[PDB]
């Protein structure tokens, strides 16, 4: 192990690095988010991200970031605040509010990779930046009690027309049914209700049909 | 004992060491088993004993009424107590059983499939373990006291029987020919004994105080004729070189065959030199004994000093082989014992005597 | 029957004899070494050793003397296996070629006869006549050689004296005469007798016996001018020689008996002497003229524990040692400023008498990393084994922010690389290799504040510069710019990949090809991808001059691999990797004429599939994980061979052996870059960089086994790993000889905080035992807890019991007097670890040793002498007893597998004791009754017990399908040579089901797994072929080597395969292969012995 040290060590590395280019992450974060073309280019921005995690502004990087999704979908949850609509037409709204926090979060993944894989997975206390979409998600939308009241009603009364003969949109449940389920509240408020309800119906059901 | 067993994991002593240190204690602290019985099969005394010689499994025994059973030594039951029950044996009603006593029964050798017995009917039969028909009987024209097979031999299987007549006699169970006699002894053959480790030497005692060592390949008489003294009181050999001064009726090889341990009825022990017959001068002090007929006894392997196992009266006596001291006297018997068998595997000793028992002897702790 | 395969992944290291002579050729000095069956050759050079051979004798080599006959150039050797197999090997060199040819070979065993107490004692007549044995007490096995003798008919002589502790050939006698100490009631006698072989019988002695010391224990037959034999002991060296008698009681050799000798000089002025303290004497005999005048002993000073040593010139004494290292040491002619002429010079690793070990996953990763407690009294140490591709690093640098690394040939006549290029975030810096001097220079022409992706000498005598803005063409003389084509909008180049004759530049979408041509970068063509790229390669491949006409990317949208070529940038080829992760680095290359295109997405997993170099036509698509990081595959040459370098977290080698690529390990924390540094000063090398160093060190040719050494100087007994508190437990015996004193400082006496056992329970040299807690990072004993008075701790196991979660270090106890045979009074003391403290939770004073201990489903499982009762860990946190079970002679070894318990006995062998948990009470489903007396029991399968008996071998207990089921069935057996201390499952690699290690006396640490009928089937007739084809050292036939063997019993072997045996088909020319084969082709049968070796 023959240590050596005969260098000249001049040069500083970064100018003002960091919060200039988490600025033009930011930027292509909220454009990313709003589905406009990101006006810089995705190599520069990933290997912008390996260069801030260089620094050890991983942490810091990994909070910024949080405020940047924390801040797109509490703008959504206000369009659903209000009730000027029907339940069924009111699900694809909501889906359509999951599918694209799939397709943007995904997009998050994809430059913030680096930051995803080497600092936020050796640190099991945090959640990577897939999960860190659903708890989001979660809480800030689907936890609404007015959404979460008018979704699980919305599969509910489709699933009774759909008992009763009805055809129903099939893929628009599967993706519901898929977007609580991912975010693990399909068990306690989707999953309860639905068979409460079904044994009522069957129920009902049973000996109205056994005297007929 | 800790200390053998760190020593033998760092390397330090060899494995030999633990293992013949910790046998040499366990017979050391032999002692009678109430943790053990034999069931008693026998109408009359046990003559013989032979534990099988590989695996260490099974057990005949010769009653003095002339049934061999056939025990089974391995603790097949789930408790700590058990019973060697009697998995065989040649029943009165056997067609073929011995009309008197068996006095030996000794297993076929490097194959356990049969075994070999011999009674005062003045036969001897070959045995099958498996379905117990005699494979080949032998009729003598006098009795047998005691006959053995070599355990060495893998070229030929010729058995020594010692009749009460002066001439040993040479069984082949191979073709078979009674024919080859040992001529030179002046009276009756109380004990043979083929050598463990040369093929042909072949020890016989008799009843006029003389041990000689034949070379059955040799047909001109015997190699050797011990003498008690030596040679020191030299006479030439008509009516000198007595091994004993009443008749000699034990002979056991120890086991490496290299030394010749007589016991006979003048009650001493004496540890003969193999190859030259020249006493060794083991004292041994007075070993009591009085039978008529062929004294069993053992030694041990496997141990780091080489025991032997001799029936003293109606009582075992643990002697060491190369410096004479009496180790212990194991007492647990009514009558005289006639035979002791030591369990090699596991330092475990049977001994039938002549009360109808068969008491197991075992290590203690 | 059961089917198992025995490989060795480490050779043992035992050093247990070692000769030296002119072996290799008149005018060498050899150094023979007797590990347990390896035979190391070496040759002694003015400095050091230089190996040149090591034979794996089939057997265990208990005898080695040279001697040289009348009329042989060189000296012979003859070598005595364990087994009483005899050889007289003989060395003969034909150029490259080296063959231990085997003069004369026969088997000495008597049939029947007690191994000799003292172990076989081997020698040789010095003027080589004949080579007397003393295998069995009583007799004396003498060889001649006067005859020649093609089968060493060896005859026996009758020996009258019993218990012979050491005999040793006499110097100048007319006829060969022996000089024995033997014992006798009345004490000890030397003796000497005339052997005749005409006779075939003693004779007369020439001079008659002698009393010597109580315990005097060796010969030394001191050489022609004075003649006679020294008598070593324990207080007195008794010289004598018929008429002359020296004695002397020297008070330095009173403290430790005396093991080993030696004679320096050819005349016997000056002897060595070595004992079991480790000192090292010198017995020096003053001469009249001759006659013998005065006897002195002086300390020489310290070495390892000393098993056998010699001399072989200017003071260089080889101590080869069983316990510890096997030294070598110089003898100053004067003092060292401590009274030790000893000076150390070199050190042969020796993995001593494995006490015990524990498989751990340390470092979190998914290798196994054993950790041995090898070594003994003063040699104790921990031994950390963990196999790969090792860095030996040579040089360490700080350079934190590290970004890519390349050499650069900086002078265009200099073959090596002279210079290399770093590159951090947003600059550059060039570094110049002037030797081992290391220093930063300023290459003109490189931008300097600009990151780099990629710089490289190309075709035309030019370096190149790839920076985020601009690819530079630099003439390497007088190093000024020539060329610097732009992105024509200004834009940032986004990847780079260059060559020795092509650049492409992926900027955003759009590709730029461009050919370099002397001092001009001609962009030939250009194109613009459909998403944005992520990767790309044009590494050179087939035997174009260094055109590539394939360009691999990868891009960022739709993941995919494609293959385009050039220059007309047309895709021959696309490949959907799938996933939702990119693509990051993607390299093409070739591994012995099969070209590969390994692509390795962004979350670590890697692709590699077959490419057609011609068409681009990717097949046999195959997926590796090798890490979670994104990887960055640089080649790199090694050995006249290209492989592939996957940085990582898990930094991973990619070479294929055989045809099949093999991925491994490489031991390293971290590697984020590399590139292949051929410098001056470090000549084939690798420039391993990290977060906050720079690290040199050329990569292990071939993967091994790499051993650290933690010392304790005090013998280590057991050990444990408690994960929650990371930290391992070892019990340390250390020696204390007076109050109580200890000899030296030991690292139970070194601890950072300690504590003795207070206990109330019970109220020449000893052994203070103690509970050593050893960070598992630094290896530093945190606290060393001491144990009562005269209390041996003999087992160690760390779990958590009952419900509670707290984690428990468990150690059960045996209180040891003198006046006792076996221990009465144990205790199982329960401490707890917990911020650098060790306290004692519980305590339970039980009637016995304790002497093994296992967790049982979170109810401890001791084993008092010979019982094995299960405790339960009471909510009052006090152990209280559930069931007991009393048949055993003494209960030793206990291994689990679910509720079946195995116990191994000490002599009964095995005992599947099952718990019954509805009633509450054991079960004994099963017993094996021979008397194999045991060492160390394992379980591999429901009906597959392992076992290792003391008498050096292996058998497998397979519970069969009335009361007969009650019989374990052996069902293998095999005869593995060392005496196995220890097994624990696992393995050392991240085919074969089951893998468990072995560790042993002599250091081997084995590895025994299960197989398939069908794969054992085949490597038995693999292995009777090899038998008959493959030639062995001593003419040994195999199938006796590994035939089960014990003084009461020989089987030959059955239900193993010999793991050696089957990879020496490796190491055998390609004909003898096809002979080997003669009925399957030779490739599959290379490919499947592979497959065996992947295992260890």
């Amino acid at each position: 192990k023959l240590v050596i040290k005969n260098f000249r060590d001049r040069p500083r590395l970064p100018d003002n690095y960091t919060q200039d280019t988490w600025r033009k992450l930011h930027e292509a974060v909220r454009a990313v988010q709003s589905s406009t073309s990101i006006r810089y280019n995705l190599e520069e921005l990933y290997q912008a991200v390996e260069n801030l995690c260089s620094h050890k502004v991983s942490p810091m990087l990994y909070k910024q970031l949080r405020q940047a999704c924390e801040d797109h979908v509490q703008a959504q949850i206000l369009p659903f605040r209000e009730d000027s609509l029907d339940s069924v037409l009111f699900l694809k709204k909501i889906n359509t509010c999951w599918q694209d926090h799939c397709r943007q979060m995904i997009m998050i993944r994809s430059i913030f990779l680096f930051l995803d894989r080497t600092y936020v997975l050796q640190n099991s206390t945090l959640p990577s930046i897939w999960d860190m979409g659903l708890e989001l998600f979660r809480t800030h939308i689907i936890s609404d009690k007015m959404v979460q009241s008018k979704t699980i009603d919305g599969i509910l009364l489709l699933i009774e027309r759909e008992r009763s003969g009805e055809a129903v949109d099939r893929s628009l449940l599967r993706s519901l049914l898929g977007m609580l389920s991912d975010l693990q509240v399909y068990k306690d408020s989707f999953e309860l209700k639905f068979l409460e309800e079904t044994n009522c119906l069957y129920a009902a059901e049973g000996q109205r049909l056994m005297q007929e | 004992m800790l200390g053998f067993l760190s020593a033998r994991q760092t390397g330090l002593e060899d494995p030999l060491r633990l293992r013949r240190a910790e046998s040499t204690r366990r017979v050391l602290g032999l002692e009678l088993n109430k943790d053990r019985d034999v069931e008693r099969i026998h109408g009359g005394g046990i003559n013989t004993l032979d534990i099988e010689p590989v695996e260490g499994r099974y057990m005949l025994s010769g009653g003095s009424d002339g049934v061999i059973v056939l025990y089974d030594l391995e603790n097949s039951s789930r408790q700590s107590y058990y019973t060697c029950k009697a998995v065989c044996s040649i029943g009165r009603d056997h067609p073929d059983v011995h009309r008197y006593s068996v006095e030996t029964v000794q297993w076929y050798p490097h194959d356990t499939g049969m075994f070999t017995s011999s009674s005062f009917d003045k036969t001897l039969k070959v045995w099958d373990t498996n379905t117990l028909q005699t494979a080949d009987v032998f009729n003598f024209e006098e009795t047998v006291y005691s006959h053995h097979m070599s355990p060495v031999s893998t070229k030929h299987c010729l058995v020594a029987v010692g009749t009460r007549g002066p001439k040993v006699q040479l069984c082949d169970l191979k073709s078979g020919s009674c024919s080859h006699i040992l001529q030179g002894h002046r009276q009756e053959i109380l004990a043979v004994s083929w050598s463990p480790r040369y093929d042909y030497i072949l020890a016989t005692a008799s009843a006029d105080s003389r041990v000689k060592l034949w070379d059955v390949r040799r047909a001109s008489g015997c190699l050797i004729t011990l003498d008690q003294h030596n040679g020191k009181k030299s006479q030439a050999v008509e009516s000198a070189n007595t091994a004993h001064n009443g008749k000699v009726n034990g002979l056991c090889f120890t086991s490496d065959g290299l030394h010749l341990l007589t016991v006979g009825t003048d009650n001493r022990m004496r540890l003969w030199n193999s190859s030259n017959g020249e006493n060794t001068l083991v004292n041994y002090g007075k070993v009591c004994n009085n039978s008529k007929k062929g004294l069993k006894f053992t030694v041990s392997c496997g141990c780091s000093s080489e025991f032997v196992f001799v029936p003293y009266g109606s009582t075992i006596a643990v002697y060491t082989v190369y410096s004479g001291e009496q180790i212990t006297m194991l007492k647990g018997h009514y009558k005289t014992v006639d035979c002791c068998v030591f369990q090699s595997n596991f330092q475990e000793l049977y001994s039938g005597s002549r009360d109808c028992n068969i008491l197991a002897w075992v290590p203690s702790l | 029957m059961s089917y198992n395969y025995v490989v060795t992944a480490q050779k043992p290291t035992a050093v247990n004899g070692c000769v030296t002579g002119h072996f290799t050729s008149a005018e060498d000095l050899n150094l023979l070494i007797a590990k347990n069956t390896r035979l190391e050759i070496y040759v002694v050079t003015a400095e050091g050793l230089r190996p040149v051979k090591e034979v794996g004798m089939y057997g265990k080599i208990a005898v080695m003397e040279l001697f040289r006959p009348k009329g042989e150039s060189k000296d012979l050797l003859f070598i005595l296996t364990a087994k009483y197999n005899a050889c007289i090997l003989e060395y003969k060199q034909s150029g490259e070629s080296i063959d231990i040819i085997t003069r004369a070979h026969g088997n000495v065993q008597d049939r029947i006869g007690r191994p000799s107490e003292t172990g076989i004692i081997g020698i040789i007549d010095p003027e080589c006549r004949m080579i007397g044995l003393r295998l069995y007490d009583g007799l004396f096995k003498v060889i001649p050689l006067d005859r020649d003798n093609k089968e060493l008919k060896a005859f026996n002589i009758r020996l009258e004296e019993l218990h012979v502790i050491d005999v040793k050939f006499l110097y100048g006698c007319q006829a060969p005469t022996i000089c024995f100490v033997y014992q006798d009631p009345q004490g000890r006698h030397v003796k000497t007798y005339e052997v005749s072989l005409r006779e075939k019988e003693f004779n007369k002695g020439p001079w008659k016996q002698e009393n010597v010391e109580a315990e005097a224990s060796m010969v030394i037959a001191v050489p022609e001018p004075f003649g006679g034999a020294i008598i070593i002991g324990q207080e007195s060296i008794t010289y004598h020689n018929g008429d002359k008698y020296l004695a002397i009681a020297p008070p330095i050799i009173k403290q430790s008996t005396i093991v080993c000798h030696n004679r320096v000089d050819p005349n016997g002025s000056r002897y060595l002497l070595g004992d079991m303290e480790g000192r090292l004497f010198m017995l020096l005999l003053e001469k009249e003229e001759v006659t013998l005048k005065d006897l002195r002993v002086e300390l020489l000073g310290e070495t390892s524990i000393a098993e056998c040593l010699t001399y072989l010139d200017n003071g260089v004494v080889f101590v080869g040692s069983r316990l510890g290292d096997s030294q070598l040491v110089k003898l100053n002619v004067d003092s060292n400023e401590q009274g030790s002429y000893v000076v150390a010079m070199e050190t042969f690793t020796n993995l001593g008498p494995i006490v015990d070990m524990c498989v751990v996953d340390l470092e979190r990763q998914g290798q196994g990393q054993l950790v041995t407690c090898s070594g003994a009294f003063k040699e104790g140490s921990l031994r950390i084994i963990r196999n790969g591709i090792g860095i030996h690093e040579h040089a360490s640098i700080d350079l934190p922010g590290i970004k890519g690394l390349w050499p650069l040939r900086s002078d265009p006549n200099r073959e090596t690389d002279d210079t290399l290029v770093l590159s951090f975030v947003g600059q550059t810096r060039v570094l110049m290799l002037n030797g081992e001097e290391v220093e930063e220079t300023e290459l003109m022409g490189f931008v300097d504040d600009q990151q780099t992706f990629f710089c490289g000498n190309v075709a035309h005598q030019q370096l190149i510069q790839i920076t985020s803005a601009s690819v530079r063409l630099v003439s390497q003389e007088p190093k000024a710019l020539v060329s610097e084509w732009k992105e024509p909008q200004a834009k940032n180049i986004s990847v780079a990949s260059c060559n020795s004759s092509q650049v492409v530049v992926a900027v955003g979408r759009a590709l730029y090809y461009l050919q370099i041509h002397p001092q001009e970068l001609r962009q030939i063509s250009h194109t613009e991808m459909e998403h944005e790229v992520a990767c790309l390669d044009i590494t050179p491949l087939g035997d174009s001059n260094g055109l590539s006409p394939l360009c691999a990317i990868g891009l960022w949208t739709d993941i995919s691999a494609r293959i385009l070529k050039l220059p007309s940038f047309e895709l021959l080829h696309k490949e959907m990797l799938g996933g939702e992760i990119i693509p990051r680095s993607i390299l093409m290359t070739t591994f012995e004429s099969s070209h590969y295109l390994l692509c390795a997405l962004g979350d670590g997993a890697l692709f590699y599939f077959g490419l057609n170099i011609e068409t681009g036509l990717l097949s046999d698509r195959k997926k590796v994980t090798l890490g979670t990081q994104p990887t960055v595959l640089r080649t790199f040459r090694s050995l006249s061979t290209t492989n592939v370098f996957a940085c990582s977290d898990r930094p991973t080698v990619i070479y294929s052996s055989n045809h099949k690529l093999v991925f491994s390990n490489v031991n390293l924390k971290e590697v984020n870059y590399m590139c292949p540094l051929n410098s001056d000063g470090y000549p084939d090398s690798l420039a391993l960089a990290n977060n906050s160093t720079l690290t040199i060190g050329t990569i292990d040719e071939i993967q091994k086994l790499h051993i650290r050494t933690v010392p304790l100087y005090e013998s280590p007994r057991k050990i444990c790993y408690q994960e929650v508190s990371q930290c391992f437990g070892v019990l340390s015996s250390r020696i204390e000889v007076q109050g109580t004193t200890a000899l030296r400082p030991s690292a139970s006496t070194q601890a950072l905080s300690s504590s003795v056992s207070s206990s109330k329970l019970f109220s020449e040299e000893v052994e203070v035992h103690n509970l050593l807690i050893i960070d598992q990072h630094t290896f530093e004993v945190l606290h060393a807890h001491q144990f009562l008075q005269n209390e041996y701790a003999l087992s160690l196991v760390s779990c958590k019991l009952g419900k509670d979660p707290n984690t428990y270090f468990i150690v059960g106890t045996a209180m040891v007097y003198p006046e006792e045979a076996e221990p009465k009074q144990g205790r199982i003391v329960v401490f707890q670890y917990s911020d650098g403290k060790l306290q004692t939770v519980a305590e339970k004073e039980v009637k016995g040793a304790v002497y093994s201990m296992v967790e049982f489903n979170g109810k401890l499982l001791a084993s008092i002498n010979s019982t094995v009762r299960l405790y339960e860990w009471t909510t009052e946190k006090e152990l209280r007893t559930e069931c007991n079970h009393y048949n055993n002679i003494m209960a030793l070894y206990l291994k689990t597998k679910g509720d079946f318990i195995l116990v191994g006995d000490l002599m009964r062998s095995v005992l599947l004791l099952a718990y019954k948990p509805m009633e509450g009470n054991f079960e004994e489903i099963a017993r094996d009754f021979n008397p194999n007396w045991m060492s160390a029991v394992e379980i591999l399968d429901d009906d597959n017990f392992l076992g290792a008996e003391n008498a050096f071998n292996l058998f497998v207990c397979q519970k069969d399908s009335d009361e007969e089921r009650q019989h374990l069935q052996e069902v293998g057996l095999f005869h593995l040579g060392e005496f196995v201390n220890v097994f624990c499952h696992g393995s050392l690699v991240m085919p074969t089901q089951g893998s468990v290690l072995f560790g042993t006396v002599n250091g081997m640490i084995g590895l025994v797994t299960s197989l398939s009928e069908s794969w054992y089937n085949l490597l038995l007739d693999m292995q009777n072929r090899l038998n008959k084809v493959i030639k062995s050292v001593g003419k040994i036939e195999h199938s006796f080597w590994r035939s089960f063997h014990t003084e009461r019993k020989t089987e030959p072997a059955t239900g193993f395969i010999d793991g050696d045996l089957i990879e020496s088909f490796l190491d055998i020319s390609r004909p003898k292969m096809q002979e080997v084969v003669a009925n399957a082709t030779a490739d599959d049968l290379i490919k499947v012995v592979e497959e065996l070796t992947r295992i260890h």
